[PDB]
This record gives structure tokens, sequence and C-alpha cells, in this order.
């Protein structure tokens, strides 16, 4: 019959029979009389499937059975199509499709329906072979959507997938290749259904409970485990690198490459998934901001000096989220900037909705003013926020706490490894005679060895990730976009980059400015959190150390340098001087000539970017001075480190870019007061920097010799570790002082070459002679001569180059008679022989000094010695009144000497009286002065009298 | 009208108008035992039934068998 075929197609597809006790797997139908009737066909199908699923047996994998029934159904349709009477069996296949799907929904909607297994086992089977369940699942999803029960489906599937990831796999991470891939495939399959995407954030445990600890966000939250998939997970790093830590560079490189290829696919897939959520609905996209904001808010200690790692989210999780946020931000920050105005500059004019800003230092404002600003500024009920603006500032938040916590973790590892190697080495020396102690020592070695392996492996994995240019480019491009945005916030016109921004914002200030500057800081910029600037700069400095750095040759680099120069040009913008210290350090890395002698990678921008070339020179010379007032402060980003960094840029600008050379000469001729202020500072540091360098170098030797002792004093050995601290500390300070001294002296050389007259005005020329002669005395005498360290280059200590530069300065000023005279009159250091000794020392490094150079230095010294000889002849023959008895302006013997209160100069009462008659000032320093205020110098008056009496007795 | 079977067999005939909701059915089934309507699930012909739906909208006629489940 044809009533057969249907009956038997049903038998083969559900694998079931009734009388029937022969031939294939099929379960004999137990046991109800209502299904004992030996026909079968279309309307017995519900009954049959209800038997299978509720009545039991060991149908132990009910959901796996459904899928196979569904596969078998698809199979038979295809086979039936090409045979005589496909039509007649159509009603049969439909009913099977209908009900297998239907009950499939039911099985994945309520827990106790079948009496074998539960959600967890059905999901486990699905994860194991997702590609086999995919067509069926897709029908299941569609059926639940059509019957208006999609969320019931999701609340069985997704929380169950949470548990499967935490409890049924030992570690859900990149090592579990099949499993993590199949888990991603499940998310993608569901979330590609639009009606699913719109309610997904309403799944149970999509958000973190109130009591959920930060490390648990990635474990106890629907999206956590997949978001945590990353090569910078310890277990992944150990598997791929800790593997063979002694691998060649070539061999490590292939491992970086597989892990980068894989990590790229993961970010693509995480982004596809989250982008569906974000597009699903306003609810879904708002819930995502909310979800990422909560994670950021509870992870601020990720940037502490010693983070409590075990109480915080992981690097892998936080970096992945940072990259997704970067990726959501890209569109409104592409190079045309046409969407830039979508980001609200007044984002922080209202109290913050998602990001917790409590305790966040602002750019140039305190808690006080900012909270006041909220009050005045407000923004009404509901009113907020705008996804784009939420996303942009969340991205900055993660760059600092997410990525930023990841790079500092990696940065410290070199030192962690070295200390660890040393402790292991010490514990290896212990001779442990007692069995218990011997077990103890080996447990301690083995625990340190494990920590070492973990750290070395992670350093590799983190390096793999930061060398991943394709990923890091996205981060740096975000930074460049963010930079433009921030220049647009500062612009009074809010028009940049469509119109140039005019600097400075406030006229340049000709003793305690902080308050004034804060008061004229721009609004709303001064209230932005410091992290908006700290994030980019920590990232940029750090990522500079990588060959594959996203900064090198990036056409958007300009935007960041622009922002940097703005910030250095306008002290008002960012009050924190360690921040500016980092910024100038970044510019200096850009200025450093490359290994082949070509210009540094920022030189091109410094040259051609109008906003930069108009502002950088002034900015650098101004910052060089301002860092003095660094009240509380400490290295690195010290005033001396900053001056060193500035010197690198100054020197390269002057060598390679004529326009900056001209602006420098211009400042010296047409803005002398600003320029002399820079020079005086440079000059003043150069009075002590070599001393400070030598002194630190001798403290290194004191320390090193205290270590060597072995018979022991202790003459005090405080703590051995405090010595290593004190030894590293003296090494830093030695390098930093000698390094700067070298640079400053070189700046004196190259400038004095072109503008000798800037260096010979009254306020500089005597101080300069005094400083050059003193530094000359160290270099040619025992101060430098008795210094013997190993590798003095370790400490930027090149007494030969410094001597070379110093002597060139003498030469360069050798035709300025004020200088020849200042040098000849400096009784403290000047001595012709210093120049002879210099000539002899310079000739010890062949080629250091030309014969031409040597003759020039000697012509100079000769002129000086001859000026000194003439002076001493003039004084012996015509200097018959001691100098301190002579009026400073009239050159005659004083009758009634008085002291000026501002200058402290002695002057005759009649002279100052004749001065103040027409000009109400101290004639030496221009300070206001009234005649009443001069003070009688009786002691001096008595010397002059005694003196006039001594001479009276001959005449 | 309809018949409601347990897991372990056990039948409970309810007389329903093709108009009352499945919440009204449950409240009737719950009444017919010693439980709350909240503990009752209903499953008919390849789907879980819904509190809002009328017995009519479900495609239930008289003679029909629907699974019920009681809960915690
Ligand atoms: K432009």
């Amino acid at each position: 019959s044809p009533e057969f075929r249907s009956m038997t197609a049903i038998e083969d597809i559900l694998q079931i029979t009734t009388d029937p006790s022969d031939t294939r797997g099929y379960s004999l139908l137990k046991s109800e009389e209502v299904p004992q009737g030996s026909t079968l066909g279309v309307d017995f199908i519900d009954t049959l499937l209800l038997y299978q699923l509720t009545e039991n047996e060991k149908l132990d994998k009910p959901f796996e059975y459904l899928n196979d029934c569904f596969r078998r159904n698809q199979q038979q349709k295809r086979i039936t199509k090409n045979k005589p009477n496909a039509e007649s069996l159509h009603s049969t296949f439909q009913e099977i499709d209908r009900l297998v799907i239907g009950y499939g929904v039911v099985a994945l909607q309520i827990e106790n329906f079948c009496m074998n297994g539960a959600f967890i086992n059905y999901i486990t089977g699905i994860v194991s072979n997702v590609n086999s369940y995919t067509d069926f699942l897709s029908q299941i999803i569609q059926r639940a959507i059509l019957e208006g029960t999609a969320l019931d489906l999701l609340n069985a599937v997704f929380p169950t997938l949470l548990e499967y990831c935490n409890k049924h796999v030992s570690h859900f991470d990149l090592n579990e290749s099949v499993i993590y891939n199949n888990v991603l495939t499940i998310f993608e399959l569901f979330v590609t259904f639009k009606p699913i995407a719109e309610i997904f954030t309403k799944i149970d445990g999509f958000f973190a409970d109130y009591s959920c600890k930060p490390q648990d966000f990635e474990r106890k939250t629907i999206l956590g485990p997949i978001l945590s998939l990353s090569p910078i997970e310890a277990a992944v790093a150990i598997r791929n690198y800790g593997d063979n830590l002694l691998r060649s560079k070539q061999q490590t490189a292939m491992i970086h490459e597989s892990l980068q290829a894989e990590h790229k696919v993961v970010i693509d897939r995480l982004f596809f998934i989250v982008d569906k959520l974000v597009r699903g609905s306003l609810n879904s996209r708002t819930d995502m901001i909310s979800y990422f904001a909560h994670i950021a808010n509870k992870n601020h200690l990720r940037r502490a000096d010693h983070p409590p790692f075990k109480e915080l989210s992981s690097n892998g999780f936080m970096s992945n989220i940072t990259l997704l946020l970067v990726r959501f931000s890209q569109p409104f920050l592409d190079i045309s900037y046409k969407k830039i105005d979508k980001i609200d500059a007044n984002y922080f004019n209202n109290p913050s909705l998602f990001i917790d800003l409590s305790g966040e230092t602002r750019l140039n404002s305190d808690f006080k003013e900012a909270d006041a600003f909220y009050d005045k500024n407000r923004k009404t009920a509901d009113s907020k926020p705008n996804f784009i603006s939420d996303c942009f500032f969340l991205t900055l938040t993660y760059l600092h706490y997410g990525l930023g916590g990841t790079l500092s973790f990696e940065e410290k590892m070199g030192s962690e490894i070295k200390a660890l190697k040393e402790e292991i080495e010490k514990v290896k020396k212990i001779a442990a005679n007692h069995d218990v102690f011997a077990r103890f020592i080996t447990a301690q070695l083995s625990k340190m060895e494990k920590a070492l392996k973990t750290t070395e492996s992670l350093r590799f994995a983190l390096q793999g990730f930061f060398a991943h240019r394709s990923l890091q480019l996205e981060v740096f491009d975000f930074i460049c976009g963010a930079s433009t945005f921030l220049i647009r916030v500062v612009d009074p016109e809010h028009e940049f980059p469509f119109k140039q921004i005019k600097l400075p914002l406030i006229p340049d200030q000709i003793v305690d400015n902080a308050d004034f500057l804060r008061a004229h800081a721009p609004v709303p910029f001064k209230y932005y959190p410091e992290f908006v600037v700290e994030g980019p700069v920590n990232y940029s400095l750090y990522i500079s150390k990588y060959q594959t750095s996203p900064i090198f040759r990036n056409p958007r680099l300009g935007s960041f340098v622009e922002f940097t120069t703005m910030v250095l040009r306008c002290p008002e913008l960012v009050s924190n001087p360690h921040l500016k210290g980092k910024l100038v350090q970044l510019l200096s890395v850009g200025a450093m000539p490359l290994t082949d002698n070509s210009p540094g990678f920022m030189m091109d921008i410094f040259e051609h970017d109008e906003l930069v070339n108009k502002n950088l020179l002034y900015a650098l010379l101004d910052f060089y001075v301002i860092v003095e007032k660094t009240g509380s402060s400490s290295q690195f980003y010290d005033k001396f480190n900053s001056r060193y960094s500035i010197s690198i840029i100054l020197e390269e600008l002057y060598y390679k870019i004529p326009s900056y050379k001209n602006q420098l000469i211009w400042q010296s001729q047409n803005n002398a007061d600003f320029f002399v202020r820079f020079v005086a500072r440079m000059l003043n540091d150069l009075t002590f920097l070599l001393d400070e360098g030598l002194s630190n170098l001798a403290e290194v030797h004191n320390i090193q010799n205290e270590l060597d002792n072995r018979a022991r004093g202790a003459p005090r050995e405080e703590e051995d570790k405090e010595l290593q601290t004190r030894l590293a500390s003296a090494s830093r300070q030695a390098k930093s002082s000698c390094g700067l001294a070298d640079k400053s002296m070189k700046l004196f050389e190259i400038y004095s070459k072109d503008i000798p007259a800037a260096f010979v005005t009254p306020e500089i020329v005597y101080r300069l002679a005094s400083m050059l002669n003193y530094n000359l005395e160290s270099l040619v005498g025992p101060k430098c001569g008795e210094l013997k360290v190993k590798d003095p280059q370790s400490y930027s200590f090149n007494p030969k180059d410094l001597l070379k530069a110093l002597t060139t300065v003498y030469i360069n000023l050798s035709e300025q008679s004020e200088f020849i005279s200042a040098v000849a009159k400096d009784e403290r250091s000047f001595n012709r022989n210093l120049f002879v000794r210099a000539v002899d020392i310079l000739g010890r490094k062949t080629g250091l000094a030309s014969p031409e150079f040597i003759e020039k230095l000697l012509n100079f010294a000769n002129k000086a010695e001859e000026q000194r000889k003439a002076d001493e002849e003039e004084d012996l023959e015509y200097g018959d009144v001691p100098d301190e008895f002579l009026d400073p302006l009239m050159y005659t013997i004083m009758k009634d000497p008085v002291i000026l209160p501002a200058s402290k100069m002695n002057i005759d009462r009649s002279t100052i009286k004749a001065h103040l008659l027409s000009d109400s000032t101290d004639p030496f320093n221009r300070m206001p002065l009234k005649l009443e205020d001069v003070t009688p110098n009786e002691e001096l008056r008595q010397k002059i009298l005694c003196f006039k009496k001594q001479k009276k007795e001959e005449a | 009208s309809l018949t409601f079977k347990n897991f372990k067999k056990e039948k409970v005939p309810l007389d329903l108008e093709p108009s009352n909701t499945i919440l009204e059915t449950k409240t009737k089934l719950a009444q017919s035992i010693s439980c709350e309507e909240s503990q009752i699930k209903l499953i008919y012909s390849g789907k879980v039934l819904q509190d809002s739906k009328t017995v009519s909208e479900c495609g239930l006629k008289d003679g029909d068998q629907v699974v019920f489940m009681v809960s915690q």
C-alpha cells in the first residue's frame, strides 16, 4: 500500500516500531495500548515523540535524538524527491519537521520535560559538534520567535552556556580551540536573528550582580567568557611560549604570528557579536554601555603601582573590550572628521551617567570647582546621553585602565624576572641536611620556578600582542582621532580641524601662577579627567619601544603631535607637570635620529605642520624654564629629565630644520628677555651638573666597595637591598646629570656659533665665563682625571666630548671683547695653563680636535692672558684708590657711602640723590626706590676716612 | 472537552469554553489539585502553552490530550 511507506518512513526517521521485535536499532514502543495499533502514519507522530521524550528508556540524550530525527528527515526528503511519488509522502515529512522542531524548542525551554538529561548535557552535546546541530537550531530559533517565546529559549541556552564554560571545561581560553570556536558559533547563530539581538541583554545574568567581584565579571556574566578569549591569558602564554623559552627569534616570531592571526579572528567575531547587540535596539545598545561602564568602574586599581591582580579583571578581558570600543569609535573619527561634532564636548557639563568619575583628577580643576560646575551647568531630567559620546569616553577609559594596566604589567616584568632569577640562585645554594627542611627548600624553589616560568611566558605573550601592528594601529588611530577632538574642545571657536586653532589662547605671561592659569583655563576642557590625556601618552610612550610600533610612519601621527604641542605651548591646559614630562619625552623619541642617521620619525611633521612649526620652539624654551617651579615632584619626568628631553629636540631642530634655526635666532634678537631666561637656566644648571655627576659616580664606588667587603665592617651596610636601591639610584642620577651636561654644553656650542652676542650681555657674560672656567677645571684636572668607572658610557659620561664642546664655546666667543675681558678677570678659575692641559688631553683621542682648532684655542688663551696682564699693569700704575672706596657710577672716592636696599650696592649719597632726582629706581636693578630708604654705611665711611688720613701725611 | 495527563500517567478532564485563557485553564487545573497556577506548565502538540492565549487560539478541540507539569 501507500499507507505503508509513510508508516515505514516514520519508523526509519524516528527509529521506532511496535510488534516488531527484529532487525534495526529501533526501540520497541512501550507500552501503552493506545499506541499498540499496528498501522502508524501521520497523526500518531505526536504520541510517538511524546513516548521518546517523556516515557524514557535510556533515550539518555533526548536532544541529540531530536537533531538526528531532524537530520534523518531532511535526508529522506532529498531521497524521495527523485522517485515516482514524492508528493504522497509530503504530509509525512511536514509533520516530522513540525514536531521535531516544536519539541526541540520545548526541550530547550523547560528543564524537566524529558526525563533524561538537562540543559547542561544538551548544551554540552551542542558545543561538541555545533555544525551538526546548526540547521536544527536555526529552525528552533525561528520557531520560538514566531510563537513569541524567544526569551525562554535564550534563558535556557545562554546561562547554561555560562556554567558549561566555568564548570565543564577546565579552562575556557584560547587553548581550547574546538570548544571556544563552537561557543562563538552559538552566539553568532542566535544573535544574527534580529528579534534575538533586540532582547539579548534581557537574559538572566547578562549584568553582574551587585556583589560580583571584579575578577568574576569575565566568569559570572553572559558575555564574560567569550570576551576573555586572548593570547595574553597565562595558561595560553605558558602553552605556546613556556613551551621552549630558549627559542630563536625566528622561532618565537612564528608563534607570535599564529597567535596574532588567531587573536584577530577572535576580535572580528567578538565585534560582530557585540555590534548585533548594539544594533538590535536602543535597549540593547544602552545596556552594552552600561555593561562596559560597570567593568571599567570597578577596575581602577588596574593602574595602581601594585595592583591586587586577583581582585581585578584580567588583561585579556580588558584589552579585548578596549579594542571593541576602539572599533565602535572608528567611524566618527575617520580622517575626514565630518562626524566629529557628533561627540558632545559638554559630555561632562552634566553629572556623569555611566562612568563613575568620583576621585578622578581633572586636567586643570579640583573636585571643588568641578562639582560646582555640575550645579551651575546641570542638564535636566532624563536628558542624556548619546551612544557615540558614551562610546568615545568609555574608549578613553579603557585605554587607560584596560590597555594601560596591561602595558604597565608588561613593563615591570624585566625586573621581576631578574629578581626572581637571583632568589632562585640564592636558594639553590642552601645545603639542607634535615629531611623536613629539604622538602621545604625544594617546595620553595619549585614555587619560585613556576612563578618565573609564568612571568617569562607572559612577557612573550604580551610582546606578541603589542607587536601586533594590525591591532595596535586601531588603538593609535583612535588616539589621533581623540587628539583632534580634544583640539576641537579647546578651540574657542570649536571649529578645528576645519579651521586652524590660534595659539596661544591667552597672551604669554611676562611667582605663583597656578591660580591665575586655572582661572583662565578653558571650559569645559579644564574639567575633563586627566585619564583622557594620561591614557594616550602612556600608551604612546610605551608602544614606541616596538619595531612594529603603530606610531612609526602613520600618516595620522600629526594629530597627536599637534595636541602635544598645544599642551606644551599653553601651560593653562594641563596643570600636572609629570603629564607634560611624559609628553615632552614622547616628542624627544620622535626627534631622535634613526640608527642610519636619517631624521627621527616626527621631524617631518615638526617641519611641515603649521600648528606645530608656529608653536613648538617657544613651547620648548618656555617649558625648559617653567619646570623649575616643580614644587613637589620626582624623577622620572624630573626637571632634569625634561630638560634632557628638550635638549634632544632643540639640537635636532637646529641641525636639520632651517626654519627652527631662524626662529631660535629670532627669539634671541627680538625676544631677548624670553630667550635669556632659558639661557640663564641652562647656564645655572651647568654650574653644578658635572659635580653632581662625579659625586654620584663616587657614591657608586663607595657603595660598590661596601658590597665587596666580605670580612665586613660594617662601615653602615644599612640593608644590602637598600644598597642595591641606593646603587641603582646613584647610577640613575649620575647618567641623568652627565647626560644633561653633555647636551647643555652642546647647545652652548651650536648657538654661540651663530649668535655669539646673545652670550655676552652683562647678565650672562660674567656668569658664563665663571661657569666655563669651572667646568674647564674639572675636565682638565683630578675631578675628571681620577674618575675610573667601568663602561662610563653606561652613565653618559664622556669627559672628552664635553671638553671638546666646552673649548668650542670659548672659540665661538673668542671675538667678543666682553667675553675676553670676563674670562681674563675671573680670578677664581682662569689660568692659561688650563688651556694647555685641555690641548694635551684633546690630542689623546685622535681626530678629536684639528690642528686648526688647537691653534684657535691657544690664540684665545693668549688674548685672555694678555688682557689679564694689561689689567694688572693698569691697576699697579693707576689703581691708587682701592676699588670699594670708589663710587660705582662716578668712579671717584665716596664721601658719604650708602647701601641701596634692593641691589645692596654701595654708592655715594650725592650720586643716588642725583639719580633719584630724575629716576625713582635703584640704578642697578630698576627696583622702586625712595631716598629715605638708603642705609648709611658707617663702617665703610670709617675705612675711607682712615685711608684719606694715611695719604694726607705724605702730601 | 479536554484531557490533561501527568508524567506518570494520571488524567484530569477539564471542561473548557473555547475562549478562556490558558491562565484560566491553569487556575482550573490548580483548583482540581492542591497547587498554585504558577507551578503548572502545559504542553500541547509540540509547544508550551501561554497564559495569555485562549484555548481556541491554541487549536484545541474536545478529545485532545495536553501534558501538564507541576513544579517546586
Ligand atoms: K585640516
